[PDB]
């Protein structure tokens, strides 16, 4: 009788149950029909629940079950290459994944004392994404643009470019047609990279508890690997969706409206989830795996993506998350639509984490160019109602021309930390100066090739150790200068 | 089984059965005694079911009897549906007599599993010429129509109900959500004049009925359409379907409307608590099977003209393609009027056609805005100032719009054109051509109502 | 008279541009502004 | 004495009790079952008492039992809590064994009266040429920090940590609320690296913990900051002190998250229809009294970034010296993002800083209107048409928006150029001169990121 | 022919009229039905064809085909046209004439601007001169 | 002559205590009796005749009359003076003196908007010269 209940109201996906009297917040109950739920609110003389699945064959007097056990995900290295439900059910038909261990939903974030400063650099292949906006393990990022801009291609790049680095991957997709999710596993398998990967899929038909809740599960899933030493990567496709969900299922809860008719407590729903992704000490390793490995630190990166509408940057769900990560990179419509491919914008995209999260080559080589990049945009801005510009003028918009020509790149072309650390070099000497704009870029493809046939011993150093000592900077301007000296472009 | 009627305010009404049973959301509900069908939108508990009702409700009162179907509102669906028009409960309204098809399907269904869509994406040919080569649809895919009135949509509508059928050997269906009676009978029996009735179905609802039959009329006509699909000839192959739809605007407006006379809070600016949740229910049943596939043209209106509108920002999120019609190239004479820079579409990605027909695609479209912008200084100042070069971009301009109008198989009535279905090769062929220089010398009256590249050639050297 | 003719097309682009940006104000405003009287009305009406 | 847990929703529990026994106000109560505490917000007679709970809420059910303490929250007090971290009630967090102090106070008592208030007039110099040039500081005052996500408000708190309590004889409290946690673990590396903790107590809740414990944190700080400066050293005299709070937008937030729970009437924009009382009650504690002076230094957030929200509105008047953060000035890469227009401080007169304190800063502010206000008809028409005088105003402004950025010492990591310390005195002198038109000559990319006059003529040089 | 003096006359009394019986409130306080209301009699204006009068009048009546034409009237708050009830009725009727008010005062009368005035029917309605 | 250091702080402290007091709320969620208020409070500043005077000190005091001028303060945000309660007390005081901002910064102190500020009485509450 405690634990047997039945179903008075069924309204849009939210059922309000009576009995059950030893309901705990957020525990499941299982309806008839293998079908489960979610307590959300308790009463004086009733449960509010949200179903996780098909409501509309739930009618009233049906009976319900409380399981006694929080909700939680089946969770292991078994869950590699395989794509599962919000609640971890297989559905591309290869078979049932084993899962030795199951871990909660429902957590938080490990204390101040609990933690370490980022210093492992992470590599995506972009050159504008590495050296103006550098990312490292641990650290938090948002990839935040206007529809249609490329914000998927880079998402995808990333976990496509871990591959040879130890680095496992969870990728989340909210709100996707289904033919766009199928199109994404499709491009995994083809270049290998679903050896090491995962992938959790709630469509737009999906009801909207299910497209609310599987970011945490994505996060809970991740979190296996950064508990025990070993490191991780999660990419929630659209938290902007998981809001609408929200703000959907608490509009039916008549909760008091705001901005946007979206309810007060639209931070905590946000900032408890994306402060998850946290490097631990070796202490909270050793106390967690009970001294099994010792020495290691685990860590967790997330890369969250987020819509705006007609590319402003001042609504409530933008600037709500934007206080929450580290950083955040602006790909602009404006340029995306002029060729500039990946459109970044230099002067809203940032990164708290710094010089830290990288190698020493780059971060010596790429410093305050993000600045310089901002200050040419709007003097070039300005240049259009002047009349006449002094010398130090044309040079600041030739070099900014130049430099903005130079971070250009297409789909599925990685490049590697020498490759990088070339062209920068080559950049800020002003090697460049004579060259002509609409070339630049095949310029630049022209120099890799040239540094991977001669030199090439040289380019191993750089991509294995990293390191800068006065011989590698007149090893690369010796090989600049015989580049230009003696090729074409 | 024996219900009560307990609440008539408006449309809704609340209905009261036996504690046992208390029919689930979307069973229909029939009125003893009376032409009205009830659909249930909400349980309240106490059995009281909150549901409303089709047609006007004039005339009942509380106190009277209601028997249950027990399951959605299944409309006939067959072979026998083409050419007939029939109401949002499937019932004939042509007065021609009942239809001859038995099969009975709900229009309320759970959508394609993850591992039943297609393999690839695949291009649906219909040889427009203009449709083809800048505006590439996709079998699976979904197109945005923008223009209104005045610029030949019916014609269009015409033109690619006839060539599904001819070409990929498909039916089409018809609904209209919102449409006024008039231009509806002016749109039948406009159809009926072309010959082209008898390979298409049709379902209509219009502005004066309650909001309810407006918003589950779309609904019939994509069951109809998925049951063209599904059926499996020999060999099974399937079959390619096309689904009309007036303007998806007015479908969320009826669902806006609905959810008022439910009650909700509303949200951002006015618009319903769930808005996205109809979108996709509606808008994720028109996929491609690995038996076959549904594609959807689509009719849309923005209102203030202001794309930021939560209704053109929801439904923007599902479109794969949108075509333009402006009212300049219906004044200059070029039929049909697409407009062949303000036109999208997302397969026009060098992955998909390949690398030939997009810098065929893109050079086109260069050429045509290098015109567009000489076009005012042409004006302004005289043409002779203008360099050689660009005079060169003004009469391949001339001639590429020339050659982007062709004759239609249902206007032989009209002007006795035989009317053309151009493949793609022959289109991207004679662009490649035109491109290079080789037709330089032909004048441009060669190229207007022509079909394909040879014709040009045969039309050129004629006079 | 041959500056005055690029002069004023000129000033008209810039016009051109101010107005959508004008536009876009306006549009963001007009939704706010929208937001706000039906909450004050559905408030206001829970509470009577 | 024994309660029983009634209903539970979201952070706020209502809990029965005896007739009575009904606990009072902010008193707190213990649950026995689990740990977790909660504390009284509101009477609802038959005995009934709404509390807002300290801690998780997962796992707790109905009909749970509680105790009652029948007393505030009380915190620890004294010297033993120099370098220490310390949780929202107290708790230890550092791992490094328990806190040995008897003295404890509760966190809920009255402002000073009114007849106990003090002049402050000592002015403080911290070496940021915008902030001691055109918003001038004094001992004992309030500081404020207004800004929108990703603008820069933390970097300058932590500069002027850097510029000020490191060189500071006195005691420090610092309380963080509904902030980053890695920005907490890094300045208290930070601080243990510089052999300057013991003279530091530290409060933490950030963003990760259930709306109770992030309401009720910035109290606690002001509990210790409170004991420190009304102790007086035996025969001796007493010290300075000085706080910090790093988000004090939260402690609202986190009402208006647990508002519409209470039963209370939505306000304005979605707000509690209790705010400024509830900002007054805890700003007011923050005083330098007839006994000791506390220096407080907050940062403030502005949603959606507009200074009219009803939050950023209510505080405006309950700071001395206000210091207002533009996003379209980071955007453009000037640092630090200070707005010259639209920050104000009480100590600007000419009695209190002097004659051509007064007279500089006046002229500076004229300029720069002058120039916002020019902007427009540049935008449609452009430059050729101002006068001449106006062209000298709109360099002279650039000029001048350029020379107040400035390096700074925590921001080394970020663009890898050392940290620069100004004198107030060249600041002066730098704007008089500049103003004087003596430097008109200099091209105005020198004036970026370089501190004081002389540094800007080496640049102009190494240009 | 029927011309309805004011319709926005009639939409202020409705709106009055379902608040005082509490319908829910939406847009401009107005309740959840109202372009159906105003379809509900814009619809009933039409031209029958000759078998419906055959039909209705039992063949009394033979060859001559029926027609309702209608011109209802709305006025506008200082010349907006996006309000809730302009928008509907716009979009519900097959053309509309628009008359200024800076022209009405300038002397010219009619005022009628011929710019943004249109009729969907057209040319199929004039005599051939 | 009395001075009310800012009556804005009052309407926001009158529209908590009426919220609190479960009473319909209305545009900005300013209940009713808001304009009433301002009104009563505003309306007791009024100069008395010498028979008023007389009477009410009972011959104590002859041949003099009594006043009291009033100068309340109200802020408005970025300019909106068209807001509920702007609008209310510039409906009830006879004169309204402006402050600007853009006046504020630009030097002109007091920054008074000579073109928007009027005041009823006029010349003669003024001095001959
Ligand atoms: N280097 C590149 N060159 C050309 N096109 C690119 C490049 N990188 C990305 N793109 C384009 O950008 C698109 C990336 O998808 P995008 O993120 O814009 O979709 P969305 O609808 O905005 O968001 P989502 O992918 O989450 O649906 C691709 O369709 C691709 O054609
Ligand atoms: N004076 C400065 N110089 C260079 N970069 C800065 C400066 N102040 C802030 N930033 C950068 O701006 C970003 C946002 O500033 P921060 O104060 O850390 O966050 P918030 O603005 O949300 O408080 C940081 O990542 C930081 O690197
Ligand atoms: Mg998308
Ligand atoms: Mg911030």
């Amino acid at each position: 009788a405690k634990n047997e209940g039945t179903i008075v109201m069924v309204s849009d996906g939210i059922v309000r149950i009576h009995g059950l009297a030893d309901a705990m917040y957020g525990e499941m109950i299982e309806f008839d029909g293998g079908l489960f739920g979610m307590a959300l609110n308790l009463e004086q003389d009733s449960v509010g629940a949200v179903v996780l699945g098909n409501y509309l064959s739930l009618q009233e007097g049906q009976k319900a079950r409380c399981t006694g056990r929080v909700l939680e995900v089946p969770v292991g290295p078994e869950l590699l290459g395989r794509v599962v439900d919000a609640l971890g059910n297989p559905i591309d038909g290869k078979g049932p994944i084993d899962a030795k261990l199951t871990d909660a939903v429902e957590k938080v974030a490990p204390g101040v004392i609990w933690r370490q400063s980022v210093d492992q650099p992470v590599q995506t292949g972009y050159k504008s994404v590495d050296t103006m906006i550098p990312v490292g393990r641990g650290q938090r990022e948002l990839i935040i643009g206007d529809r249609q801009t490329g914000k998927t291609a880079m998402a995808i790049d990333a976990i496509i470019a871990q591959k040879n680095s130890g680095i496992k991957c969870v990728y989340v997709a909210i709100g996707q047609k289904q033919s766009t999710i199928a199109n994404v596993v499709r491009k995994l398998e083809e270049t290998g990279a679903m050896a090491y990967t995962t992938v959790v899929a709630a469509a737009a038909a999906d009801p909207a508890a299910m497209q609310y809740l599987a970011p945490y599960s994505g996060c809970t899933m991740g979190e296996y690997f950064r508990d025990r030493g070993e490191d991780a990567l999660i990419i929630y496709d659209d938290l902007s969706k998981q809001a609408v969900a929200y703000r959907q299922i608490s509009l039916l809860l008549r909760r008091p409206p705001g901005r946007e008719a979206y309810p007060g407590d639209v931070f905590y729903l946000h900032s408890r989830l994306l402060e998850r992704a946290s490097r631990v000490s070796a202490e909270y390793v050793e106390k967690f795996t009970n001294g099994a490995v010792t020495g290691k630190t685990g860590s967790l990166t997330a890369l969250p993506i987020i819509e705006t509408q007609a590319g402003d940057v001042s609504a409530f769900v933008p600037t709500n998350v934007i206080s929450i990560t580290d950083g955040q990179i602006f790909l602009e419509t404006s340029l995306f639509n002029a060729g500039i491919r990946p459109a970044v914008n230099a002067g809203i995209s940032v990164s708290r984490v710094g010089g830290s999260a990288q190698t020493k080559i780059i971060k010596k080589l790429s410093g305050g160019i993000r600045t310089a990049l901002a200050q040419y945009r709007e003097l070039a801005a300005f240049a259009q109602f002047a009349s006449d510009l002094d010398e130090a003028t044309r040079k600041q918009l030739e070099h900014g021309q130049r430099v903005t020509e130079l971070m250009k790149q297409k789909q599925y072309a990685p490049y590697s930390i020498a490759d990088q650390a070339v062209s920068v070099y080559a950049s800020n000497e002003g090697y460049m100066a004579d060259v002509e704009v609409k070339k630049i870029v095949d310029f630049d493809a022209a120099l890799i090739a040239y540094f991977r046939s001669e030199y090439a011993p040289l380019m191993k150093q750089i991509d294995e150790t990293g390191d800068y000592n006065k011989d590698i900077e007149a090893a690369i301007k010796a090989g600049i200068e015989s580049f230009k000296a003696t090729q074409t472009y | 089984s024996s219900g009560r009627i307990i609440q008539i305010i408006g449309a809704v009404i609340d209905v009261e059965f036996e504690r046992t049973s208390v029919p689930k959301i979307y069973d229909a509900l029939q009125v003893d005694g009376t032409e009205t069908t009830l659909e249930v939108q909400q349980q309240l508990g106490d059995g009281v079911v909150r549901t409303i009702a089709m047609g006007s409700t004039e005339g009942l009162k509380r106190g009277l009897t209601v028997t249950s179907t027990n399951a959605p509102i299944s409309v006939p669906v067959g072979t026998a549906t083409l050419g007939r028009i029939m109401d949002v409960l499937g019932r004939p309204i042509d007065e021609a007599g009942p239809v001859a098809t038995e099969e009975r399907l709900p229009i309320h269904r759970q959508a394609p599993s993850y591992a039943e869509q297609a393999a690839s994406t695949d291009l649906l040919e219909t040889g427009i010429k203009v449709i083809d080569l800048l505006c590439p649809f996709a079998k699976g895919g979904k197109v945005g129509l923008f223009g209104g009135a005045g610029v030949g949509k019916t014609v269009n509508m015409m033109e690619l109900i006839n060539n599904i059928a001819k070409a990929h050997s498909g039916l089409s269906v018809f609904a209209g959500v919102g449409e006024r009676t008039r231009e509806g009978n002016d749109f039948y029996h406009e159809m009926k004049d072309s010959n082209v009735l008898d390979k298409v179905a049709m379902v209509y609802g219009q502005m004066n009925e309650p909001p309810g039959n407006r918003l589950r009329v779309a609904l019939t006509g994509l069951t109809m359409a998925e049951y063209f699909r599904d059926e499996k000839d020999e060999n099974g192959k399937g079959r390619d379907v096309l689904l009309f739809v007036d303007n998806i605007y007015r479908y969320t407006l009826a669902g806006t409307e609905v959810s008022a006379l439910l009650g909700r809070m509303p949200s951002a600016v006015g618009y319903q608590p769930t808005l996205a949740e109809e979108m996709g229910v509606l808008q994720e049943r028109i996929t491609s099977t690995k038996s076959g596939s549904i594609t959807s043209i689509q009719a849309v209106y923005v209102p203030a003209d202001d794309l930021t509108d939560p209704s053109p920002a929801t439904t923007f999120a599902h479109l794969d393609a949108t075509v333009v019609l402006s009212r300049d190239i219906a004044s200059s004479g070029i039929y049909p009027a697409i407009d062949p820079l303000d036109s999208t579409s997302r397969q026009l990605d060098p992955l998909v056609v390949g690398q030939e027909h997009y810098e065929i695609a893109r050079a086109v479209q260069n050429v045509l805005q290098r015109y567009k912008e000489l076009k005012d200084i042409i004006a302004i100042l005289g043409m002779d100032e203008l360099a050689e070069e660009d005079k060169l971009v003004v009469y391949r301009a001339r001639k590429i719009q020339r050659f982007f109008s062709q004759p239609f198989h249902v206007a032989e009535v009209f002007t006795g054109a035989p009317g053309k279905l151009v493949p793609l090769k022959e289109t991207i062929r004679g662009f490649k051509g035109l491109l290079a220089g080789e037709y330089d010398h032909i004048p441009e009256q060669a190229f207007y109502m022509v079909g394909g590249i040879d014709e040009v050639i045969a039309k050129a050297e004629k006079l | 008279q041959s500056a005055r003719m690029v002069a004023m097309k000129a000033a008209t682009d810039n016009a051109g541009q101010l107005i959508k940006d004008l536009q876009l104000i306006y549009n963001k405003l007009r939704q706010a502004a929208i937001t706000q009287e039906i909450s004050e009305i559905v408030g206001g009406a829970a509470a009577v």
